[PDB]
RNA sequence: UAGUGGCCUACCAUGGUUUCAACGGGUAACGGGGAAUAAGGGUUCGAUUCCGGAGAGGGAGCCUGAGAAACGGCUACCACAUCCAAGGAAGGCAGCAGGCGCGCAAAUUACCCAAUCCUAAUUCAGGGAGGUAGUGACAAUAAAUAACGAUACAGGGCCCAUUCGGGUCUUGUAAUUGGAAUGAGUACAAUGUAAAUACCUUAACGAGGAACAAUUGGAGGGCAAGUCUGGUGCCAGCAGCCGCGGUAAUUCCAGCUCCAAUAGCGUAUAUUAAAGUUGUUGCAGUUAAAAAGCUCGUAGUUGAACUUUGGGCCCGGUUGGCCGGUCGGAU
């Protein structure tokens, strides 16, 4: 139509922001910037929606203009600023810090961490090809060129990135053994140890994933990402760590709450 | 068929009545009051069944 | 452009419309529990109906289902809360079995007039519109609310209002006034 | 068999079959035709206003013995030419010629009622003011 | 004129915006209404600030009497509420002060004049004495 | 051309689609998510809150720019229309409001950026996007229009059963009399809100039946409710259909009484179910409508049987077990 969409209409908003229906009639759409629009949280969302500090999206833009918010080691002033998944939020004021993981709904989760933790972030290769003057490079999932990496890199192989640097300290290669956090679909959210991988040459490669409890499930290669070896997660995980319990398991552990 | 049929007779009968007027008797209620009223006569008191129930019965 | 504020209809009309069986039958309840309307026995027969349609549709899939379990155990309870469904039956079967007079007997107005209260279902109407009668904290003046088991021994009249405490009305303090003003001088 | 294909793979005389069966059906040859809007005085519509060209005197059918009291009506939308019975006791006296008359249907899907022969409409409203209301004396006809 | 009463439910302290955010719940029976300037004064005595540091808003009644949930927060100072609080929750404590805009539609018809008008508008008036005879 | 491509040009070939419906015509056709009705299967609708497309009176052209074949940009032609000192100039509400017209058919030339979000050099400005009120019986939710006494006045329940009836247990009816209860409305003041308005809360004020007064349709059948009174006399009129009305009208116009649904109820048209009266599930074809006059026949539909079967093992599983032993779970 013309040229790009500047707006973004509540009901076609992503649905895991949980925004309410009647409140609004457009949603903050997401600035271009380093995830993908649908796999996104607005930072709007996260102050406002989620953390509960901000009330408006007035109040949101007060607290970007202080400059205390900063999304991996650095101060943003978007209030459509597309944080995704891994990404390092830093408030100064608090000295909370949080990272963006799903929960095993398929919703971003407020998971505290330590402020050891958030001097780094993983990262999912997407590609790895040779730049001008031969230079090669890798490319992670949040768009990050980082140039001269260990040749024993190769695609779908995670990235710890030293942020203030932003360099390749450690790597984990993309094996059978391996734990993942699945990041898209059905399963997005849920954790477990990659079984085997299934070919299909000119398709979509598949990834059988076991978890704790011995329940089995295929995703797309696309949505897995390597988080670790089996049992050694190299970030904190939230609270349940992508278990994926029946409707009726989670209202049991209701019952347990009810008590009091 | 007959299309030209005298139209002098119209409103015969209605000019015709004796304007006979309501009389103003006492409002009966309205809404649960009405079904409380209807339900007494109905059940309750068991009117004078010939057989079956009547509603309207004669002199 | 706002997002659709959704609604529903409430009851559901008989089809054939002049039945002597129904409508004695219907006029016999309107009568023992004190409705103002047809509309309010519609409103109940539409809620059972939607109750033995989601059993029906239970009782076609086998024991140990989840769906089957999971809401079964939900429509269950949730009528075994109101106190609609007793104890001793929550097998889903009984469910169905379950007739139109045991929502009636668990409404506001009725709960009211068979705790003492009131002496009548006319009057309990009267009562919860009046404002009078409250359940634990709060006032209700919805005769259709229904009473849902851990609440019934709360329900009293109220902290505001005559009976319970509280200034004597507006035509006792008239009344109270025309009777002093023509004593004294 | 029962003479029509029962095989698996026999979808397409099926539904042709069915299709050329349906014409037979009174509603559904109307519908796709488009008969209500190519022919029908109101154009598939449920009401249509006009103007009283004359009264009309309709004797009515056998066994019955009567003038049924109706009205000539032409449309405004059309210029189509049409006859409207006037309901009620003496309400032919309230229409007058040159009278803007909201017509309906007369209840029969298009079909005369009753006893009145060639009327497939009625009187509903004159110079803006229903008939009924007038019939029961709330509202005043007006001046014109 | 019974009690009265007072509680902060859920109570976030929030340093970004410098302030304790919380719903105020008022059990207030045989009353009909506190006021707002009333609860800030009684949560500025419990919270140990002035009046001016305090806001409160969205006060709806329960049905029946009783209670009457709302919204307070308490900024850390006066200087530090002034410029975080909207001016039209400050126009109501009396701190701020209604700035007298024309109608929307007379600051919309000027603009519309203005468009017309290239440049400041000096030559085009002086033009206009000469108008009525040139 | 950004780029693929008959996208276009030159040269060469003679191909490409089609009864498995091409091509053509119609559509009172923008597509979809969906909606209505719903035993199951279906039938009908989808201009319209989200997504996609197209358009900005009709056509074509094009500048600017990352992005437009843009119309709150330009250029031309066509149609329509505005101002003029007649030389010229300026136009595009299928944005918001409003007007005319058209018609069965649809609201204010209001208030505001406070919320939702968008744009900009941008915490500030702007936004008829959007929100707020007004109009609004489109549709939907809840839900007043009375309640309780005691003599009263007909009895019915059982016990005095003397034939007096003890008013026995209570239920109706009286234009008989009682103190209570109340928001509809009006209104302090708060609350609410950008500012209000309205809810919610609340001082003060506000039911005696003549008033704060419920209606809309019916009363032969289908169909729930009168062979009750007065009128008219095949007329007026009713009557979806069957039928009523020609001097006792169960049907018309009325009064009384009664029924039904009720803050709603009726009418018209369309549509779904009823319709196994479109039939895949699931109709019918001797005589009710309907087996081709007869046979051949291409597509279509359909098409006999037959190919490792049985036996012997072994290993983990899932429920009931069997002692669920504390009526609940355990091995
Ligand atoms: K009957
Ligand atoms: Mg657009
Ligand atoms: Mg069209
Ligand atoms: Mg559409
Ligand atoms: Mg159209
Ligand atoms: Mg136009
Ligand atoms: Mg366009
Ligand atoms: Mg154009
Ligand atoms: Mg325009
Ligand atoms: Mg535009
Ligand atoms: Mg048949």
């Amino acid at each position: 139509a013309r040229g790009p969409k500047k707006h973004l209409k509540r009901l076609a908003a992503p649905h895991h922001w949980l925004l309410d229906k009647l409140s609004g009639c457009y949603a903050p759409r997401p600035s271009a910037g380093p995830h993908k629009l649908r796999e996104s949280l607005p930072l709007i969302v996260f102050l406002r929606n989620r953390l509960k500090y901000a009330l408006n999206g007035r109040e949101v833009k007060a607290i970007l203009m202080q400059r205390h918010v900063k999304v991996d080691g650095k101060v943003r002033t978007d209030t459509t600023y597309p944080a995704g998944f891994m990404d390092v939020i830093t408030l100064d004021a608090t000295n909370e810090n949080f990272r963006l993981v799903y929960d095993v709904k398929g919703r971003f989760a407020v998971h505290r961490i330590t402020d050891e933790e958030a001097s780094y972030k993983l990262g999912k290769v997407k590609k790895v090809q040779l730049g001008k003057k031969g230079v090669p490079y890798v490319v992670t999932h949040d768009g990050r060129t980082i140039r001269y990496p260990d040749p024993n890199i190769k695609v779908n192989d995670t990235v710890k990135i030293d942020l203030a640097s932003g360099k390749i300290t450690d790597f984990i290669k993309f094996d059978a053994g391996k734990l993942v956090y699945v990041t898209g679909g059905r399963n997005l959210g849920r954790i477990g140890t990659i079984v085997h991988k299934e070919r299909h040459d000119g398709g979509f490669d598949l990834v059988h994933i076991k978890d704790s409890l011995d329940n089995t499930f295929v995703t797309r290669l696309n949505n897995v990402f390597v988080i670790g070896e089996q049992g050694k997660p190299y970030i904190s995980l939230p609270k349940g760590k992508g278990i994926k319990l029946s409707i009726a398991e989670e209202r049991d552990r209701r019952r347990a709450q009810q008590g009091l | 068929a007959k299309v030209h049929g005298s139209l002098a007779r119209a409103g015969k009968v209605k000019s015709q009545t004796p304007k006979v007027e309501k009389t103003e008797k006492p409002k009966k209620p309205k809404g649960r009051a009405y079904k409380r009223l209807l339900y007494t006569r109905r059940f309750v008191n068991v009117t004078l069944v010939n057989g079956k129930r009547r509603m309207n019965p004669g002199p | 452009p706002r997002a659709p504020r959704t609604y529903s209809k409430t009851y559901s009309t008989p089809k054939r419309p002049y039945e002597s069986s129904r409508l004695d039958a219907e006029l016999k309840l309107a009568g023992e529990f004190g409705l103002k309307n047809k509309k309010e026995i519609y409103r109940i027969s539409f809620q059972l109906s939607k109750i033995r349609r989601a059993a029906r549709d239970l009782l076609t899939r086998d024991e140990k289902d989840p769906k089957r379990l999971f809401e079964g155990n939900a429509l269950i309870r949730r009528l075994v809360r109101v106190g609609v469904l007793s104890e001793d039956k929550k097998k889903l079967d009984y469910v169905l079995a379950l007739k139109v007079e045991d929502f009636l007997e668990r409404r506001l107005q009725t709960q009211v007039y068979k705790l003492g209260l009131a002496k009548s279902v006319h009057h309990a109407r009267v009562l919860i519109t009046q404002r009078h009668i409250a359940v634990g904290k709060q006032i209700v003046n919805i005769p259709s609310f229904m009473v849902r088991l851990d609440s019934e021994k709360h329900i009293d009249f109220a902290p505001t209002s005559p009976f319970g405490g509280a200034r004597p009305g507006r035509v006792a303090r008239r009344n109270a006034a025309r009777k002093a003003e023509a004593s004294g001088e | 068999g029962k003479g029509k294909p029962r095989g698996l793979n026999s979808a397409r005389k099926l539904r042709v079959h069915r299709r050329n069966n349906r014409w037979a059906e009174n509603n559904y040859k109307k519908r796709l035709l488009g008969t209500a809007f190519k022919s029908s005085p109101f154009g598939g519509s449920s009401h249509a206003k006009g103007i009283v060209l004359e009264k009309l005197g309709i004797e009515s059918k056998q066994p019955n013995s009567a003038i049924r009291k109706c009205v000539r009506v032409q449309l405004i939308k059309n210029g189509k030419k049409v006859t409207a019975f006037v309901p009620n006791d003496g309400c032919l006296n309230f229409v007058d010629e040159n009278d803007e008359v909201l017509l309906a249907g007369f209840g029969r899907k298009g079909k005369a009622k009753g006893d009145i022969p060639g009327v497939r409409f009625k009187v509903v409203k004159v110079s803006g003011v229903s008939l009924l209301a007038l019939w029961k004396e709330k509202k005043e006809k007006p001046r014109s | 004129s019974d009690a009265v009463t007072i509680r902060t439910r859920k109570v976030i302290s929030n340093p970004l915006l410098a302030r304790k955010q919380f719903v105020v719940d008022v059990l207030h029976p045989n009353r009909a209404n506190v006021s707002k300037d009333e609860l800030r004064e009684k949560l500025a005595e419990v919270y140990k600030a002035e009046k001016d540091a305090v806001s409160v808003f969205g006060f709806r009644t329960q049905f029946g009497g009783g209670k009457s949930v709302g919204f307070g927060l308490v900024y850390n100072s006066v200087a530090e509420a002034k410029k975080f609080e909207p001016t039209y929750r400050l126009v109501r404590y009396g701190l701020a002060e209604k700035v007298e805009k024309a109608s929307r539609q007379q600051r919309k018809q000027k603009k519309n004049r203005d468009k017309k008008i290239f440049g400041t508008g000096k030559r085009l008036a002086k033009k206009v004495a000469r108008r009525n005879a040139d």
